[PDB]
């Protein structure tokens, strides 16, 4: 039930945990240790800065409007959910993050000026 | 949707009124009103929009003007060339769009 | 001089489909946004649909909702619409029109500022 | 109407202040003062962590589905909010709000799951 | 169509290139380069906040209950959007954004207490 | 003692409009919610109208919704409701009441605790 | 809206009961439900609130209650100045608020 | 094998209540969610509640929407619906159905997989 | 709500098709339709799902298809034993989640 405990269970199992990997992403002699806190801190706001341009700010699970191609993994719900967990799903989809990660950002670019010219 | 009346009339030189009465939640809530001018087998022309402006190229003896939930448009030195079929429409907000009145057939006498 | 031209089609029976275009020239076709307006033989105007000028964007009377589509294209210029079900009271001649909307960042419309002449639809 | 200015008045009065204090959170010899500031950051963005976890992100007054255990309190509402500075208030019920944290925790890790199988 | 390349466009033209901009914020000798990227962070972190405080949190876009008061800038959205790029746009208001930002905060703190109490 | 006195208006046309105001003393009038309850002649009492204590959040019956306005300012202890359109359904005396709303930080009210005496509004 | 009897009587010393059928969305869904006593010529007072509470300034021959859809105001020690129109109301949620029964024209025999 | 007992009530008087229970056997329950689905004496299947495999989530058919409460309890396998104010038109019978959702990490459902046998609900 | 007629009939060794038309926001929206078998006195069985999917246990004389807002369930090598009430069910909505026909008397000659 502690830190990466889930890591070796099911991802529809390790999706109940998140709450716990995310409370531990924060907290000349000693300068390199204020590096690597600096380091940290930067490290997390760029997480947390991308999470804002998809649309996802202040959420741990953010459904999105962009369609899954099975160019990226043709695997069912249940050798996805159910077997493969996180660190084996990494693995198998890490080539195509760049890809999904760009095509989050081009919806919600789309997404937030039909909202405003719908408010007008 | 909108009311307007059937054969207004009158001589060349004499004005004449073609009004257009909506609702509350339509002419009386948005200054968005316009108005149309359509010859037998002809498309709509726009004559009138944002119930007092007109588009260049239309002439300046057509006028709109409005009161609480009535429009109208007021067309001045009549000429035998005015006959057409005169409609009102109005934005009414984002659950219905426009609405349109019957057509009002003007003839010059 | 702006001119919107309906190349749609014609006699179609009743609970089939018909799809519409109408082909743009003259003005910044992606600048404006785009509607149907339709008249019955005997009757006035009617609001059929409404197209956002980057396609994102559509809006329906109640009577076509769940039937028509509207579409458009900015590298063709081109507006259609995709009709289906056609009822006899569907029977029209069907109006491309430039207007009804705007984005925000421009000054707004909320009327038709061009006409194209229109495609005559007949459902028997 | 500055920084702390109402500390002293009601709860109820001291709650439309917010933004005051809120403004205030941010901004070998020389050392000492980089380790005040990394640390004054880090300590803001646990509290911003917090407040996202438990679906409070961007705003300075959120309501939740966790109902009040009068065992924690059972003072009325005019006791509280006409009475009680939020000093005072802090003091009476500093032994419970590691308890009602795990709780604003648990609850908005079970409206995410009810809404992304709503949006399903 | 890189970071800054529609400096020179208008800003109806600019306002789609804002992730562009956006993910260009983050990221004794080397002491002045600590504190380099400690102050990059808190900058960031003030100009977030003050988002949060006017309630546009996690978007590029967006809208408000501010009325435009033509004292500010009685030039038409054509004059606006169609031409003056933001460089030139921020020069014409420098002196009315800190009237702007004040009015931003009022009605933000309007709104969280309006709709808190219809939520009881 | 608390007294709300109305010194709104009498008798108006049918199609017009008549304005209502009440002056409250003897409580902190910027500490409570304010309403407008009707009664014609011959019936009993209906709800009209409520207002929150800083005046942002007005509610409305659904038979005058989009035809009254209320409102508040608390500088001047003063309640008002603007009329349009009055049919001659709206024929009543027309009581300003204290209460039906709280602010979520105070207890709730959702009744009634104090009552004016009533304008009687006449459409004709 | 709400459903009261007219007519409730009898005579001084002698209990009566005024009561008020609602619906489930209504009385059924929310304890809020008040009493309001009207003597003809006057604005209304308050008797009863949040079903069974009683404000400073009336007595204790009046008391609210419940069961079900349905609600009631009892008076015990009935009196000859109890001649009144009772009124019940209930809080009937966000988009319809306030609803009222008809007066019930309390007389003392 | 899959099971589903109703072991629910009989007949009761109209205007009061009724609670039933379906114990499941064969299956996780926890992995499903279920449904009641109802059948007049003289007519076909009727759908009135679904819940959700955690509990949490509950959707009612109209009719019975403000009367009906459907529950839930993983530890016991047990599946229930309590029923209020119970009309003339509530007799039927009613079967305990898995089936109707999913919970978005797995494959669909939208249709009943397993049923019960039901339980004869009479309201004279 | 879904209509199938009734009394489908044929002798063993025929076919028969029953049909099952809906509406636009049902049948012509989503591919979620089923069907089930109930003998008189049981409980029914699951038979078709996702308009052509059968489930195991079930043979592969019973075959789901559609087109437009019509769903049918074809029965091929048709057994006495396959006497029963087939009733059409289908997803219509997070408002109306399910919908169903009446039920089809299958007679087998
Ligand atoms: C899905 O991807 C198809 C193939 O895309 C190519 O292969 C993938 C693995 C990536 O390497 C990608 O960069 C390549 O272009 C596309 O042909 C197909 O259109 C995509 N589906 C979409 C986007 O609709
Ligand atoms: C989900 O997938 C299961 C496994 O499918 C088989 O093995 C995988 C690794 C691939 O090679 C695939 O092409 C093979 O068919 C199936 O057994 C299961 O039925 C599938 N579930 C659903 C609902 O389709
Ligand atoms: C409310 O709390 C009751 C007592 O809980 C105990 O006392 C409080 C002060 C804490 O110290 C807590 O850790 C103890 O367990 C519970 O019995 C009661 O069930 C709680 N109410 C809820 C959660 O519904
Ligand atoms: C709110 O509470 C007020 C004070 O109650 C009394 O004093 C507190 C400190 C406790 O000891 C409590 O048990 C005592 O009864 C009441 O005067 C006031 O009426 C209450 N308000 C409401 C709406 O109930
Ligand atoms: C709009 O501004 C008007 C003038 O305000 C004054 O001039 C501007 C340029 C600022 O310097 C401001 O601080 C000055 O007070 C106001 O008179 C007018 O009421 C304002 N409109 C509003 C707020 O409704
Ligand atoms: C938008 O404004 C255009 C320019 O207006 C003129 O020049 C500016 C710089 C000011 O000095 C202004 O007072 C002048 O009138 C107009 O040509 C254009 O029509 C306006 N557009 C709309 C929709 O009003
Ligand atoms: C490890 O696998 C076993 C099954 O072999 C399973 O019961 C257990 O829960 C798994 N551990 C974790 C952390 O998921
Ligand atoms: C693993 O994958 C298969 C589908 O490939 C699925 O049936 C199963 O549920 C998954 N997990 C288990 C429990 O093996
Ligand atoms: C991922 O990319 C590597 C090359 O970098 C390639 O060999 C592999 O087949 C790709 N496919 C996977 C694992 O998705
Ligand atoms: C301090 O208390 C007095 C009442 O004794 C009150 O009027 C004043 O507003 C209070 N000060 C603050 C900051 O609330
Ligand atoms: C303090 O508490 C009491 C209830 O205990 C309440 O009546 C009062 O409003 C509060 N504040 C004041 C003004 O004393
Ligand atoms: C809080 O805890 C202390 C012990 O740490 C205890 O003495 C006190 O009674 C508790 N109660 C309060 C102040 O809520
Ligand atoms: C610079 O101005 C020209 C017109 O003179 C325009 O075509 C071009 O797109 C502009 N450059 C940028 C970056 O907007
Ligand atoms: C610049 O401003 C004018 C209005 O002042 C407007 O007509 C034009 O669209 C804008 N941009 C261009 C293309 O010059
Ligand atoms: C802005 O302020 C300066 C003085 O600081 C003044 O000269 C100028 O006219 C003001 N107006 C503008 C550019 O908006």
């Amino acid at each position: 039930l502690g830190f990466l405990g889930a890591a070796g269970s099911t991802m529809g199992a390790a999706s109940m945990t998140l709450t716990v990997q995310a409370r531990n992403l924060l907290s000349h002699w000693g300068i390199k240790q204020l590096q690597a806190r600096v380091l940290a801190v930067e490290h997390y706001l760029r997480d947390q800065q991308l999470l804002g341009i998809w649309g996802c700010s202040g959420k741990l699970i953010c459904c999105t409007n962009v369609p899954w191609n099975s160019s990226w993994s043709n695997r069912n719900l249940s050798e996805i959910w159910d077997n493969m967990t996180w660190l084996q799903w990494d693995k198998e989809i890490s080539n195509y993050t760049q890809i999904i990660y760009g095509l989050l950002e081009e919806s919600q670019n789309q997404q937030e000026k039909n909202e405003q010219d719908l408010l007008a | 949707a909108l009311t307007q009346p059937p054969s207004v009339s009158g001589s060349p030189g004499q004005s004449v009124t073609i009004s257009c009465t909506g609702t509350s939640s339509d002419i009386g809530s948005y200054n968005y009103v316009s108005w149309y001018q359509q010859h037998p087998g002809k498309a709509p022309k726009l004559m009138i929009y944002d119930v007092t402006q007109r588009p260049s190229g239309v002439s300046d003896r057509f006028s709109g003007s409005k009161s609480g939930n009535t429009a109208s448009l007021t067309i001045s030195g009549l000429q035998a060339d005015d006959e057409a079929d005169y409609y009102c429409s109005a934005y009414a907000g984002r659950q219905t769009f426009y609405i349109f009145g019957g057509g009002t057939r003007l003839t010059v006498l | 001089e702006v001119q919107l031209v309906e190349t749609g089609g014609g006699l179609v029976q009743p609970g089939g489909s018909l799809k519409l275009s109408c082909r743009a020239s003259g003005y910044t076709f992606s600048s404006f946004a785009m509607s149907w307006v339709r008249q019955a033989p005997g009757k006035g105007l009617e609001w059929v649909s409404l197209i956002n000028d980057r396609g994102g964007l559509t809006f329906y009377v109640d009577s076509v909702k769940g039937r028509f589509t509207i579409s458009r294209d900015n590298s063709k210029n081109t507006l259609s619409l995709q009709m289906h079900s056609l009822r006899d009271g569907d029977t029209a001649v069907y109006y491309c029109a430039t207007g009804g909307m705007s984005s925000a960042l421009q000054s707004s419309k909320y009327y038709f500022d061009f006409w194209g002449q229109g495609a005559l639809v007949t459902v028997s």
